[PDB]
């Protein structure tokens, strides 16, 4: 409950856990994307 | 029992909120009709003075709910930062029962005043579409999500005035009139697509105008946005606002509770 | 843009921890 | 039951900073009712303060294993604009209690208090003796175990003192009092044990009249 | 000597106008101490207000030949976040002393006032007894016939009490006391007479006792 | 003693008194105050500079700024100052000696001093620099400041007495302070504004006033139809009068 | 303009005279 | 231009000591 919320649950949940799943979709699965620009007028 | 601490805070949150009540509008009910009829006297100027130029600026987008979008943000934004600067100032002699801590008085404002704001939102939104005006957003969760960042970053604005100025009694004049000037630069009197352009880019450092930019974005269909203005430099001016006030009352705990 | 994109979240993550802590420390600290 | 453990609790002066208390280990006596007699300038109301939890200590620690009432004062402790009806709601409200007992501990209150229509009127239109009043009768509408009071008492009539005591009497073999007056007679009628503070420094007297004495001169 | 001429006093609250005073004739006894008590909320201080020229009454007045001193009280005449010498200097200055003369005042409140370093310090930061004995120091600082304490003397040490009485017997042939107090004691050792309030109207009671037993009974 | 010694004890007491509290401890106010005018002109230095060029060339902002901006500073100030008083000294009106009406005037004569130092300052360092800063028709200004000083006086006693009983409608009129800086053709000559707006304009007092200092202070500055002299000193007059009557009202529940 | 430079440097002299006088007796009051 | 950017150089890692010791000042007091 509210008085059952440490400090390793809270950094767990808030820091550690988003940023290994974050940062292993990015360097792992993430696909890179090329970007070609041209610049024009009528 | 024990009366575990999150007891103690709602019981505390809600003889504030019953409090204020009174000395916020009025003793005799006398202040609710003051604030429900504000709008409409700031809207009937407004448009009287600006009907033309607003149509001659943007046509397909009515002036009294272009005004209505900006004005009751506008008017949650100065009323939270006003109350919560008086909050702290407000109950002095009420911290002396070894339960009313400072921050309980500005939350129980925040909560009563987003409370009214809300009503009056709704009152005003049923008397635009009463008279035939447009007043269904076309995308109601995206509004909702700005106006819940605006609304905490206002919350923190205020609380960390209230925790700073506190020691300075002359200092909340110094902010009380320097919401009139962001009256008139966040672009809810006027659009902000007739600004000449050298003068974009200063103007837009201001999180308010972009906060009103992305709520009226999320109301009309096809209204254009500025380019350059976003959410995320809205959204981290408020967390980081939020997070330095949080940590200098935590600082300063102890001297507000000085009665 | 990798690595500015887990800078800023890992910033991000650090400020709403910080909050969520100090929040949850304010409600604590109400005792009799 | 109620211990002192090292507090040191000083003030932001522009000279310096004043230390009111330095290290202090007193440990108070038990089932006794106190005189804090001290003197002019000494730090009587502010540990009166820290002893409610009004403020924590600068570097110390207030152990208590007990209930004890806030500081009644002489000034302050009341809502501005508000009537002692609103104020007493209030109070009440704070503490978590049920409407019937709430509205029973008001006719308490507004019984202990001789005062007429004034009772339904802002605190500013009271006299300087009746918010005293009201304080001491919202004080004892609640049980506790020791109340704290602070000079409140030293501006009621004869009837205000009647009251006090009579009220106390009723409250007899359940709860203490810290008393903190400069009214020497009051201080051997209502406290059995005193507490003298001299330059910071706590000393116990089991008896009224040596303490008083030490007072005295 | 001072004289009532069928003056009212009156407040404004929304039930109406309270009448603290209502067609009040009365002549103080000369050259004797005057004992104004009284119960709580009865007179006291209105009346020691409109002795010191603080307000004026409605209907009537007070007539007078003989200089009176402010109503020194437990609050009031005093500006917060102002230093005791500067406001001591600041009365010294409404009364147009000299520079010598005003220095004189000065450092005789400063030697009344056994206070160190906080005389050099705003009014806000002071206790309740030495904000007390800087108003007595200042009030006796004066040539008065007449001084108007209302009890402000409830918070004071014995050491403030025996300047009090040593610096009233100083100058005991000339001036006068007229004093406000619940405390009997005080009372008894500073005043000859007795005048009681009890609704809207004073009686005199030459005898001590007899005024005492009437206002207590 | 006499009743007006009486009163010039009191007044000198109470100027002393407020002159510490308005400066400061150290006096840091007076590194405020010297550079508050300074502050507002530089930024329309960078905004309006050109415009002010095309709009009139024959007079220049640094000067054209200053002629309006201290006398309105000194209003504003004036009537903030003196709307403040009396709650600040409620504690000490416990001597019979000291009324509500010595504070608003001790804070009258603080406000004064202390703007026409300023504008002493302001118009040797416009001097220093080389730019125009003798006035033409220095009686005139002196007779319009003058009638400014009366109205702004009287504002400021007339919203003290007014506001006793209702505080928080104090703190509006200061807000209302801040729109008459946008409308008073201070920042702006009032030439530019389109003329179906002039006539609801001209109601306004502080407009006329600024309009007849700038005429009297500059060579060839034209003052536009409507503005004229006798509206502002009736109107500075009919305000003195029901303030100082409303007072007279209200003497004691002040005290 | 002769009276009218007169007149003025009259107003400017009574100005800056009451200006210095009350200077003068702030410096004398503080000066002890 | 070295000698402008020793200036904002200094700048920086004055504000950065300042945050930081705020920060740890916090935690200390935690
Ligand atoms: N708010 C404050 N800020 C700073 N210093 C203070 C403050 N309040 C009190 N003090 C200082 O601490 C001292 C503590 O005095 P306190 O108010 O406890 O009264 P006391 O001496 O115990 O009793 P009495 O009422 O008889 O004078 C004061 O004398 C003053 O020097
Ligand atoms: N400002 C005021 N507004 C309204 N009523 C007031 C005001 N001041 C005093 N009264 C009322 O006037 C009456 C006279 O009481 P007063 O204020 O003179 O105190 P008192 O009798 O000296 O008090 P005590 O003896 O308890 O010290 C009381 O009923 C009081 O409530
Ligand atoms: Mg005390
Ligand atoms: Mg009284």
């Amino acid at each position: 409950l509210v008085s059952r919320l440490t400090a390793k649950r809270l950094q767990w949940a808030l820091v550690y856990l988003p940023m290994l799943v974050a940062t292993v979709y990015f360097l792992v699965f993430s696909a890179d994307r090329y970007v070609s620009e041209s610049v024009i007028t009528v | 029992v024990k009366r575990s601490p999150w007891q103690i805070q709602q019981a505390v949150l809600f003889a504030l909120f019953l409090r204020e009540l009174k000395t916020r509008l009025g003793g005799r009910w006398l202040g609710v009709f003051w604030v429900l009829l504000e709008p409409v006297a700031h809207i009937a100027v407004m448009t009287t003075l600006f009907s033309l130029a607003h149509r001659a600026a943007m046509p397909s987008i009515e002036y009294p709910v272009f005004l209505i979008t900006g004005l009751i943000p506008f008017f949650m934004f100065r009323g939270l930062v006003t109350r919560l600067m008086e909050a702290i100032d407000s109950n002095r002699g009420l911290f002396a029962y070894r339960q009313v801590k400072p921050i309980d008085t500005v939350i129980a404002r925040a909560m009563l005043e987003i409370s009214l704001q809300s009503i009056v939102y709704l009152i005003a939104l049923g008397t635009l579409g009463w008279l035939g005006f447009h007043f269904l957003p076309v995308r109601a969760l995206e509004l909702a999500g700005v106006s819940a960042v605006l609304i905490m970053l206002g919350a923190s604005l205020g609380l960390f005035f209230a925790v700073v100025t506190n020691e300075i009694p002359q200092a909340r004049a110094i902010v009380r009139i320097s919401l009139l000037p962001l009256y008139f630069v966040s672009g809810v009197i006027f659009p902000v697509h007739t600004i000449p352009p050298q003068y974009l880019p200063l103007l837009q450092l201001n999180p308010v105008l972009h906060l009103i930019e992305l709520s009226r974005a999320s109301f009309f269909p096809q209204y254009r946005v500025l380019q350059g203005i976003n959410l995320a430099y809205p959204a981290g001016f408020a967390l980081l606002s939020l997070f330095l006030a949080l940590m200098l009352y935590r600082l300063r705990r102890h001297q507000l509770a000085s009665v | 843009r990798r690595w500015y994109n887990l800078a800023t979240l890992l910033v991000v993550c650090c400020l709403i921890y910080g909050v969520v802590s100090l929040v949850v420390a304010t409600i604590r600290d109400h005792q009799d | 039951m109620i211990e002192l453990r090292n507090l040191t609790k000083w003030y932001p002066t522009p000279h310096g900073r004043r230390y009111v208390f330095r290290n202090l280990n007193f440990r108070f006596p038990d089932d006794v009712s106190i005189g804090l007699i001290g003197r002019n300038g000494a730090g009587k109301s502010t540990l009166m303060r820290l002893l409610g939890g009004i403020e924590a200590p600068n570097e110390g620690e207030v152990v208590t294993d007990v209930s004890i009432s806030w500081p009644v004062g002489l000034s302050g402790g009341f809502q501005g604009s508000l009537t002692a009806r609103e104020n007493v709601k209030f109070v009440c409200r704070i503490y978590g209690t049920s409407h019937e007992d709430m509205l029973r501990k008001v006719r308490f209150v507004e019984e202990f208090a001789e005062i007429g229509e004034h009772f339904d009127l802002p605190m500013k239109t009271y006299s300087s003796g009746m918010r005293s009043r009201v304080a001491f009768g919202l004080s004892m509408a609640f049980d506790f175990d020791y109340y704290l009071i602070d000079q409140a008492m030293a501006v009621g009539d004869a009837q205000f003192r009647a009251k006090s005591r009579a009220v106390f009497d009723s409250r007899v073999g359940q709860a203490n009092m810290i008393l903190v007056s400069h009214n020497m007679n009051d201080i051997k009628e209502y406290c059995d044990v005193v507490v003298l503070v001299d330059q910071g420094q706590a000393t116990l007297y089991e008896d009224v009249e040596a303490g008083i004495a030490a007072y005295q001169g």
